[PDB]
């Protein structure tokens, strides 16, 4: 069977893709920033299962942005801040012309942005400096990964051999970057080198996504044709776990904020919903399944067990077991 | 049978006598055939001075001696006695011997070597080249300004070869100099902030000299300078008609002024776009000259020409500008295919894409509106502006071309990149009576605040 | 041709397909287990033969040949094509107490048989397989894979004295000679 | 009475007319040369250009994990046999008897494992650096290459020569593998001889003027002296400069001033002796760019015509249709592009050196300085169509399943573009094929054989094969079938057809940045990658580019084509209904409503084609659960059948979805 969702949200256009915030800077730490066809929303959301007097969920609009295109990608700055007089909110995201819009915003009822513009046709996936706050890596259809500073000068870049489909910025060697090519290739690189550091394959073709696990750095977790794959870099060049998730292709992935045995998948958009699994290092399966009309991102929560997925004009969320 | 290359012109006599042939030939034997080079005296010289090398401080004075017999020394020092020099003069001889045989790299591989030797002499060495080479600059563009006068004061004066060559060799010596200022600027990593500064500027304005010196040069290999004025002599040159193109341009503002009525731009040309990027730099610049507007087009070619000149204007809007008055001069003249014009791209290599944008844009300013769109939409075009977008769209709307304005929005699908754009491509859809269209754009940009307006 | 051909360039067929399974057979030459085991190395070799009708658009040998290569006690076989893949081509024969002579294998086409002609340093062998066109009854093919000639060699008496014979000592063969040639 | 030099003959062949020999020479390389015996007056011996062994060592840089280079080098078409690989692999295991029957995706796995458990293997304390990794990792790929070398000699080892006098084909007998021989074209023949031969051929083949063929003959000593020159690593920057979308004029200008800040002995003052034989270069290199291009008028779709009798037609489609036939001919247009690749990349060198001389030195005017940047605007084209091709023959097809291409074949029947049901019938093959063999065996045979016998010089009854004619005019019309502003679009037809969606995105974006045909098709095309890959935004924004160019492209306007000639609507309206067909059949209710939206701007008042629209667009949103859009979808219908019937479908659906409300 399918989990329904444990909590739901109503929006004011189609949902395409949903981030919530990873960092702990000043209270900031239960923000979610979600992505339309003109538009870029962020909001709160608070749970029954972080405060006691709650009934369920409690969702709060902060400020909508308005840029007459679709929201393709999204990502958080660590600088941003809600214990600040004023707060700082601070991300970028990725569109249909092509380019990255850098957000800084006093939560004042504000429409200001900076553009950022060189990658040549659509752009993927979106990683800040996780740590200080001050570049955006940006990876893209055109064979480049690109470094940018937030003055919007391109300060390094590599060059990929087929389309950039993910990036990881690493949390305290804050110089190594994970890329993932749609050719199946996962590649590190250092920044200050400006070089390839080792690479791993997939076995398969194509590759859609893939994430490094923040809880412990020597796994790797990714996507391709109908397969989830997983490594160990102190190990070997080729997936320690590899399984069939999703007949219809496999399209997402993302490691649990707070669990390094925890993830979840997407299964492609087929025909009425978007199918989603949960999976856990110590199960012979799924431990949820799940299912959402033109279903679109995945996130997870930041101290929760609770993932989030777009559709059709909504946010939905699902709490599992660890 | 060849010689060696002149390192001079004109060459030192020596070089021309038959000690300096090149050539190979076969022996016939009693028992087979073997094979032999005469290599003349100069690659005698040079192929010692290669072998000579470990122990080149001893040898200096049989080195002076040799490339004074060769012909690789300049004709300069045929009077000289050897033993009238210092060593340094003879080195620096031939040092002036071993780059005249070819170009640069002995120079860029000082550098790089005297940056990693630790010694103070070699940080005095690099301080001496970083010094020589800047006055070096200077003292070109002085020589290179003090050439180039004829072409831009009215004279018509038919430059002779030798001032073409003295300005092509002003413009290969910016460039040399050029490449030894980034050698300085890639290796010298530990240079203090406003040392780096310094260094910075100086490559920033030898590396735009050296783009007016190319640009220059090119208008006068082109046939279009010295700037000659109008008078009536039958010769197959073009001319930069001013008065021609200003009654064009002015007339064509006062077109769409007299069609606009107020409710649309009097400048809707892509050209007061594209010089409007460049505002201040150039709407003064196209002022300092007699009958300077600040408008396009400007008032002489040197008004072009200083464009390279300038800081805070990239190379492709330079570009863009000076191929929209090219067209504009090939335009003046359809009598004619006078093709040294169409080697602009090739000569400063601009893309196709990039050609193909500004000869849309191009066409749109002379009322073309077929050729005018499907070149903007041949697939090499360069992906336009959004700024761009809504000067086309508001240049169909301020002429009257319903149908041309929705080909372009059907096409380019456009980034609506502000309310004023809502209501531009609103306006689109309601003067071609799309009512069903216009009801569903207008509902997806009707935002809580902006929906009454 | 309309040009004169100057020159030409080498094409490996370094086929990217799982080993081609050459099915290997024992030639157990009766009456050889008296040698002895001070065996002659020869080099090894290769050679070819060409279908009479193989240059013709409308033929069942049309551009077929059969090639072969040999090292020790044992012979290679195989038939080839560039129109259609052939099934079970390749063969393996692999005489007993015997080495092989190099360039000691010869091919006669009839209309009805191709007959092979082997040499050893102790025996000679007559193999028949069938002709292309006794195998297939049309000119039209219709099958995207063809079965050999080789296929149906499973069925054949390689101890039959019609097809394999004990050279005589007298008159003998001289010492060490690797030539020969042999015919119908 | 014909000599040999002092090379050692292991064997050789004889024709009525010629004798084709073979030898080990001294140093123990493979060498074949042929000789005529009726007609040659000079007793000179016309050469074979043999195939190497792979390279001994090789080059990786600081930018590179060695395990990608030597995995690609390993498994790179031709370099390597799987008769070597399992050898090396089976000793570098140290193993017992392991039959290795693998495939090429099976072998790779076995071959890098096997080099991971011994680098394991070496890895004796606790705390290391990724210096220290890289060097370990070098070295034991090293020591697997240079094994699989060695099994690469032992079976390239020449064993006999084989002819067929009833067709002219010509065999080399290598020790593991067999090789064929075919034919050079002038231009490749006169860049691959050696400098003496090059001293001794005939001027009047190039040209019935001999001073026209004089000049390419000094043309072609100026570049051979850049063959004779350029390093590797200037070789990696033109092939870098060319996969990362950058100009190959600029990687020749900084070539150019590399060289001419390495010269050691005076190679550039010879170059400027060689250039001074010719008279005028500009000719001569645009002779040169001539016989290098394939762009031609030829109508080759024209598949084996319906009044062709059946048993002709179908020996025709049998007629070159092996594996080994396949291989052999993708070689052939891979041996052809990887050299003239070179040539393109020496003729770029050359050009900006004469402009690097100009008004100068040697001659003067710029009418020579713009003719010579009218010949280097093709030259850059020229080598990236070379590359391209290249890539393509050596670029290898995905292991693709039965139910992911009969799934793709039902969503491509949606277009009414295909009879290809054809491709069901030949998929048992033991081996991955590149991406040009793929072409080759299920596409392009096709169509070349037709168009080799449409219009047959003698009765097909009379003519023979003849093997130097046959393998140049397939392998010739195969580069024209692979050519990059070929209108026909059949390559990226092949590759959508075979479910190849990663190598037809990097393929078409190895092209757009400088091709100016097919663009449109090339959009629609990575639409239905995106769509593939799940993309659909991304696929519907390239499917409304590729709208513009409707009415422009044969792809694009073969696509509109119906059997219901009942032509009204607009040719974009056409394409609109082939793409919403599509969004329908794979369900994507976002994309309908906005690819719907798009088209009403352009959609007449057509209305036969409004009515099947709206009843297609109305059904596919009622599936979807879109019921607002389905209601209008529905009152915009003006068949007033189609709009009481199709109502008999939402009355159902939202009874028996209990949607009562909506009811």
């Amino acid at each position: 069977a399918s989990r329904n969702a444990a909590y739901t949200v109503d929006c004011e256009d189609y949902v395409h893709v949903v981030e919530f915030n990873p960092f702990e800077n000043g209270d900031s730490g239960n923000l979610i920033a979600y992505g339309g066809n003109n538009y870029v929303v962020i909001g709160t959301c608070t749970f029954q299962e972080e405060e006691a007097d709650v009934e369920g969920i409690q969702y709060k609009t902060l400020r909508t942005f308005h840029h007459g295109v679709r929201v393709d990608g999204i990502a958080w700055s660590p600088e941003t801040r809600l214990d600040s007089l004023p707060p700082v909110i601070k991300f970028c995201t990725s569109a249909a012309d092509m380019k990255i819009r850098l957000f800084t915003s006093d939560l004042q009822d504000k429409n200001e942005y900076k553009v950022l513009e060189g990658h040549t046709d659509f752009i993927n996936g979106l990683v800040f400096d996780p740590k200080e706050g001050q570049e955006i890596a940006s990876v893209s259809d055109d064979h480049t990964c690109r470094i940018w500073n937030l003055e919007g000068v391109q300060t390094a870049h590599f060059v990929l051999h087929s389309p950039g489909m993910s990036v990881c910025w690493h949390p305290e060697e804050t110089f190594k970057l994970m890329v993932a090519e749609k050719n199946g290739t996962i590649r590190f690189y250092d920044l200050l080198a400006q070089q390839a550091i080792l690479s791993l394959e997939s076995e398969q073709v194509p590759l859609m996504s893939a994430h490094w696990c923040l809880k412990n750095t020597f796994k790797v977790g990714a996507v391709a044709g109908n397969d989830w794959l997983i490594w160990d870099i102190t190990r070997s060049s080729y997936p320690q776990n590899k399984r069939p998730v999703h007949m219809d292709r496999a399209c997402l992935f993302r490691w649990s904020t707070i669990s390094e045995n925890l993830f979840a998948t997407t299964g492609y958009p087929g025909k009425m919903a978007s199918q989603f699994q949960i999976h856990h290092l110590g199960h012979p399966q799924p431990i949820l399944m799940g299912s959402v009309a033109v279903g679109s991102g995945l996130s997870w929560h930041r101290t929760l067990p609770l993932c989030v997925i777009g559709g059709d004009h909504k946010l939905l969320f699902w709490v599992t077991e660890v | 049978l060849n010689r060696g290359v002149p390192p001079s012109y004109p060459p030192p006599e020596q070089f021309f006598n038959p000690s300096t042939y090149n050539f190979d030939a076969t022996c016939l034997l009693n028992s087979g055939v073997v094979h032999l080079t005469c290599t003349g005296f100069q690659k005698e010289t040079l192929t010692f001075l290669k072998k000579s090398g470990p122990s080149l401080n001893e040898l200096i004075p049989d080195g002076y001696n040799r490339c004074l017999v060769a012909g690789l020394l300049s004709p300069r020092f045929v009077d000289v006695q050897p033993s009238s020099l210092s060593q340094e003069e003879q080195l620096e001889a031939i040092l002036s011997a071993a780059i005249q045989t070819s170009s640069l790299g002995l120079l860029t591989g000082y550098i790089r070597r005297w940056i990693t030797e630790e010694q103070p002499n070699s940080a005095t060495n690099l301080r001496f080249v970083l010094e020589w080479t800047w006055n070096k600059v200077v003292l070109t563009k002085e020589e290179f300004d003090r050439l180039c006068v004829p072409l831009f004061d009215g004279s018509c004066h038919f430059m002779d070869p030798q001032t073409i060559q003295s300005i092509q060799q002003c413009y290969l010596l910016l460039s040399n100099l050029n490449i030894v200022l980034s050698c300085f600027a890639s290796e010298a990593r530990e240079i203090t902030e406003r040392g780096l500064i310094d260094l910075s500027n100086k490559f920033v304005v030898s590396h735009l000299i050296c783009q007016y010196a190319q640009v220059v040069l090119w208008f006068s290999h082109s046939g279009l300078l010295p700037e000659g004025i109008d008078d009536s002599v039958q010769l197959s040159r073009l001319c930069y008609n001013y008065p021609v193109i200003q009654n064009y341009y002015t007339s064509r503002r006062q077109k769409f002024e007299r069609l606009s009525r107020g409710k649309w731009n009097p400048d809707c040309l892509m050209i007061d776009g594209l010089v409007s990027q460049l505002g201040e730099r150039i709407e003064k610049l196209w002022k300092r000259d007699e009958g300077g507007t600040g408008k396009y087009p400007p008032a002489s070619l040197h008004a072009v020409l200083d464009m390279y000149l300038l800081d805070g204007v990239t190379e492709a809007a330079k570009h863009s500008i000076t191929i929209y008055l090219l067209l504009d001069i090939m335009y003046s003249f359809p009598n004619k295919t006078d093709t040294p014009i169409e080697s602009f791209p090739t000569v400063f290599a601009i893309s196709w894409g990039q050609v193909k944008l500004i000869q849309g844009f191009w066409l749109i300013d002379h009322n073309d509106y077929e050729s005018g769109l499907d070149l903007l939409f041949h697939p090499a075009t360069a992906k336009p502006l959004s700024w761009q977008h809504s000067k086309i769209i508001q240049a169909f709307m301020s002429q009257g071309e319903h149908r041309q304005a929705l080909r372009y929005i059907q096409t380019m699908k456009p980034t609506v990149s502000s309310g004023n754009d809502v209501i531009l491509h609103l306006t689109v859809l309601l003067f071609n009576r799309c009512m069903v269209e216009a009801w569903n754009f207008l509902r997806q940009h009707c935002n809580r605040l902006n929906i009454e307006e | 041709a309309g040009a004169l051909e100057r020159s030409f360039v080498e094409l490996s067929g370094a086929e990217r397909e799982r080993p081609r399974h050459f099915r290997e057979f024992t030639v157990c030459s009766i009456g050889t287990a008296n040698a002895v085991a001070g065996a002659v190395k020869y080099s090894e070799s290769a050679g070819g033969f060409y279908y009479v009708e193989s240059g013709k658009l409308f033929s069942v040998t049309r551009n077929r040949f059969i090639h072969w290569k040999t090292s020790g006690d044992t012979l290679e076989l195989m038939e080839e094509s560039l129109d259609i893949n052939l099934l079970n081509n390749a063969i393996r024969l692999k005489f007993q107490n015997c080495s092989v002579l190099p360039g000691g294998v010869y091919v006669s086409e009839t209309q009805n048989r191709v007959i092979i002609l082997m040499l050893t340093n102790q025996t000679v062998h007559r193999l028949l397989l069938p002709h292309p066109s006794r195998m297939y009854r049309s000119e039209l093919v219709v099958d995207s894979q063809m079965q050999s000639i080789f296929t149906d060699i499973g069925k054949v008496d390689f101890t039959d004295p019609c097809n394999y014979q004990l050279i005589p000592a007298v008159p003998g063969i001289s010492p060490n000679s690797t030539a020969s040639t042999a015919w119908l | 009475s014909l000599f040999t030099s002092q090379e050692t003959l292991i064997d050789f062949a004889l024709t009525s007319t010629d004798i084709w020999a073979l030898w080990h020479d001294a140093e123990n390389q493979t060498v074949v040369k042929y000789i005529n015996f009726e007609h040659n007056v000079a007793g000179q011996w016309n050469p074979v250009f043999m195939q190497p062994l792979p390279e001994e060592e090789i080059v990786i840089r600081d930018d590179q994990d060695p395990r990608e280079m030597y995995l690609q080098s390993l498994f790179t078409p031709g370099q390597f046999t799987n008769e070597a690989l399992c050898k090396a692999l089976q000793i570098f295991c140290r193993g017992t008897e392991r039959n290795l029957d693998l495939s090429w995706s099976e072998l790779k796995k076995e071959v890098t494992l096997a080099v991971e458990n011994e680098l394991q293997g070496s890895v004796t304390e606790y705390e290391f650096s990724q210096e220290e990794f890289r060097n370990l990792q070098q070295e034991f790929w090293c020591k697997f290459y240079a094994c699989c070398l060695q099994y690469q000699e032992a079976l390239s080892h020449p064993l006999a020569l084989h002819l067929n006098p009833h067709t002219n084909m010509v065999c080399l007998l290598k020790k593991g593998y067999l090789s064929f021989l075919i034919p050079s074209s002038l231009v490749d023949h006169l860049y691959l001889l050696p400098y003496e031969n090059l001293l001794t051929e005939d001027e009047t083949t190039i040209s019935d003027d001999v001073d026209i063929a004089r000049d390419v003959i000094c043309l072609i000593k100026c570049l051979r002296l850049i063959e004779e020159s350029v390093t590797v690593d200037m070789s990696v920057i033109m092939e870098m400069s060319c996969y990362n979308l950058q100009s190959p004029e600029k990687a020749a200008e900084q070539i150019l001033e590399d060289m001419i800040t390495i010269d050691v002995e005076n190679v550039m003052e010879d170059i400027c002796s060689k250039l001074q034989e010719i008279r005028n270069p500009i000719h001569a290199i645009g002779l040169l760019i001539r016989e290098m291009d394939y762009e031609t008028e030829v109508e080759m779709e024209k598949g084996f015509n319906p009044a062709q009798p059946l048993n002709i037609r179908m020996n025709l489609t049998q007629l070159y249709g092996s594996n080994t036939a396949g291989y052999i001919v993708c070689r052939g247009v891979h041996k052809i592009a990887s050299t003239r690749f070179l040539i393109c990349r020496d003729l770029l060198i050359l050009q900006q050196l004469l402009m690097r001389l100009g008004d100068a030195v040697i001659w003067g005017t710029g009418q020579l300085f713009q003719a010579q940047q009218d010949l280097l605007h093709r030259t850059a084209p020229l080598l990236l169509s070379y590359y391209l091709i290249k890539w393509g023959s050596e670029c290898l097809a995905t292991d693709v399943p039965l139910d992911t291409l009969e799934s793709n074949l039902q969503h491509l029947s949606v277009l009414e573009l295909t009879d290809s049901g054809a491709l069901m019938a030949n998929r048992f093959v033991s081996s991955p094929q590149t991406i040009v063999e793929l072409f080759f065996q299920e596409v392009a045979r096709k169509h070349i054989i037709s168009h080799l016998f449409s219009q047959p010089k003698a009765p097909l009854s009379q003519t023979g094969l003849n093997w130097p004619e046959m393998i140049t005019a397939i392998t010739s019309y195969l580069l024209q079938l692979l050519w990059p502003s070929n209108p026909g679009c059949l390559f990226l037809e092949c590759l959508m057809g075979n479910c190849q969606y990663v190598q037809l995105q990097d393929y078409i974006q190895l092209l757009h940045p400088w091709c100016q045909v097919n663009v449109g098709s090339c959009r629609f095309m990575l639409g239905r990658c995106y769509l593939v890959t799940g993309e659909g935004q991304k696929a519907l924004e390239c499917f409304c580019q590729a709208a513009s160019e409707v009415g422009k492209e044969e792809f694009l306007d073969r696509l509109i084509r119906s059997e219901d000639g009942e032509i009204v609507s607009t040719p974009r309206l056409q394409y609109y209904d082939k793409v919403l067909r599509l969004l329908d059949v794979i369900g994507l209710p976002e994309l309908v409503i906005q690819l719907a939206t798009s088209a009403i701007t352009e959609a007449g008042d057509d209305w036969k084609s409004q009515a099947t629209l709206r009843t297609c667009i109305f059904k596919h949103h009622l599936d979807l659960g879109h019921n607002s859009q389905a209601y209008e979808a529905l009152t915009q219908i003006p068949d007033s059948s189609r709009q009481l019937d199709c109502l008999r479908q939402l009355v159902v659906v939202l009874c028996e979805r209990s949607q009562l409300q909506d009811l």
